[PDB]
RNA sequence: UGGCUCAGCGUGUGCCUACCCUACGCCGGCAGGCGCGGGUAACCCGUUGAACCCCAUUCGUGAUGGGGAUCGGGGAUUGCAAUUAUUCCCCAUGAACGAGGAAUUCCCAGUAAGUGCGGGUCAUAAGCUUGCGUUGAUUAAGUCCCUGCCCUUUGUACACACCGCC
């Protein structure tokens, strides 16, 4: 059964879709099939900012972050767990999931 | 040369880790300096407030 | 002051780690003329500390099949025992017996599930009460096996495993398999 | 460590050894003379209650099965 | 080896159906035997004087005074019937076995284990079983790793249902 009217993938207009190599497992996959995650992690440990303000030479010296674009497979992705599997209904949002702020 | 044996306090437990239920995490804070806690991962029943042996500062540290 | 075994006074006793400060129980709080008590200290967790530990020495010095509930030669033997290193030092044998649990405490194990290395794979610290629970099985084995096929008796043979623990020489079997413990854990950090 | 075999009975080069040095030092037992003097054990006993009465050895236990002894005290 | 010193279950004389539980005294070294009773039972066995253990003796690290396997001789009870040895006692030989591989069972406090005692099976009876009692710990107050289970989601070409199908 044709189980997404998305078909898995963006391409509504497109003819043809470039490929981009998965991170993990180095695949070919079609660019808007692949689920991208955007990291943007501390450069340092979240324990390690204690120790490294002490050793900083600069008093204000602000911490770099770490700006990073992820590409996964599908199969990679769940096996990453960063996708899962949603009911009949629940498969129909696109909305993201919360962030997690407070 | 070499670090020689201290002791850190645990405050509070975290959870069970290890799989098994034989390690559990707890946060610590060292006694020679409060302002230096870290995490760590004991083994065997612990309790807020005790203090045990640590034979090296810093081993593991994660977030369950 | 409770006079255990009629001397041997607990008020002189001390215990020179503050993280067993608070786990031994020769306190003045635990000083029983007799290491002998149907309690139930067992009966709910972080409950056994209390226990006193000579209690908790007679308790664990009856293993292997034979000598199971038989806890009237174990308390004698414990008596023979305590005058017998308080003899052969000269000093309390609490104070010899507390130097053995705290050098014959392990201060770190290791423990996996998965593929290890050589016996473990991740070395984790163990808990103070670990540390007194093991110090006391150990000596009870030492001097357990000592005692299996030669003429000494149960009080000598735990009267050198407390000894060799208390002063250190690498001839108890209580320090013997902990710094054999020690090794695998610093090795498998 | 095939056998232990040791006199049941004293001979001249046991007996001195057993009233000259075993009442020196604080831990004896029969278990203890049987290791360092190499002797049966029965016989420790004996021997044992020989020194009792003879006056020279303190006694601090006096148990069926473990019966221990004390030098004197020394200075 | 001798002395000391303690339990709780629970059971006992028969329609058919013959067969109770035993105190005490005498004989025999013991297994047993002979009379004087009691109890159809909180009335007698029975203050159920059990074992463990407690205190002293000998043993003394040897396949030993551990071990009692195997086997010989003898004596007693039960039953018509004991040989293929019903059972028990006594004198004898004293075997393997010196803590047990790969694997694997049970268990969280009066538990395991040691330890005996009832009931059933019974003319004869327990290494079993069902219950009771004495002594009484270690570690743990957790996890889904190995083994399974429950709820939800999901895929299935499974529906005898994955030991499926193919
Ligand atoms: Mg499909
Ligand atoms: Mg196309
Ligand atoms: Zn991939």
């Amino acid at each position: 059964t044709k189980k997404r009217r998305n078909n898995g993938r963006a391409k509504k207009g497109r003819g043809h879709v470039q490929p981009i190599r998965c991170t993990n497992c180095a695949r070919c996959v079609p660019k808007d099939k692949a689920i991208k995650k955007f990291v943007i992690r501390n450069i340092v440990e979240a324990a390690a900012v204690r120790d490294i303000s002490e050793a900083s030479v600069f008093d204000a010296y602000v911490l770099p972050k770490l700006y990073v674009k992820l590409h996964y497979c599908v199969s990679c992705a769940i096996h990453s767990k960063v996708v899962r599997n949603r009911s009949r209904e629940a498969r129909k949002d696109r909305t993201p999931p919360p962030r997690f702020r407070p | 040369r070499v670090q020689p044996i201290k002791l850190a306090r645990v405050t509070k437990v975290l959870g069970r880790t290890g799989s098994q239920g034989q390690c559990t995490q707890v946060r610590v804070e060292f006694m020679d300096d409060t302002s230096r806690s870290i995490i760590r991962n004991v083994k065997g029943p612990v309790r807020e407030g005790d203090v045990l042996t640590l034979l090296e500062s810093e081993r593991e540290a994660r977030r369950l | 002051d409770i006079k255990l075994f009629g001397k041997w006074s607990t008020d002189d006793v001390q215990i020179n780690d503050i993280s067993l400060q608070d786990y031994i129980a020769v306190k003045e709080k635990y000083a029983k003329y007799l290491p002998h008590s149907a309690g139930r200290y067992a009966a709910k967790r972080f409950r056994k500390a209390q226990c006193p530990i000579v209690e908790r020495l007679t308790n664990s010095m009856m293993m292997h099949g034979r000598n199971n509930g038989k806890k009237l030669m174990t308390v004698r033997i414990v008596k023979h025992a305590f005058e017998i290193i308080h003899l052969l030092t000269g000093e309390n044998p609490l104070q010899v017996l507390v130097n053995a649990i705290i050098n014959s405490g392990p201060r770190e194990d290791s423990t996996r599930i998965g593929r290890a290395g050589t016996v473990r794979r991740q070395a984790v610290d163990v808990s103070p009460l670990r540390r007194v629970n093991q110090a006391i099985w150990l000596l009870c084995t030492g001097a357990r096996e000592a005692a299996f096929r030669n003429i000494k008796t149960i009080a000598e043979c735990l009267a050198d495993e407390l000894i060799n623990a208390a002063k250190g020489s690498s001839n108890s079997y209580a320090i013997k398999k902990k710094d054999e413990l020690e090794r695998v854990a610093k090795s498998n950090r | 460590r095939d056998k232990l075999n040791n006199l049941v009975l004293f001979d001249k080069a046991t007996y001195d050894k057993l009233c000259k040095e075993v009442p020196n030092y604080k831990l004896i037992t029969p278990a203890v003379v049987s290791e360092r003097l190499k002797i049966r054990g029965s016989l420790a006993r004996a021997a044992l209650q020989e020194l009792l009465s003879k006056g020279l050895i303190k006694l601090v236990s006096k148990h069926r099965a473990q019966v221990i002894y004390t030098r004197n005290t020394k200075g």
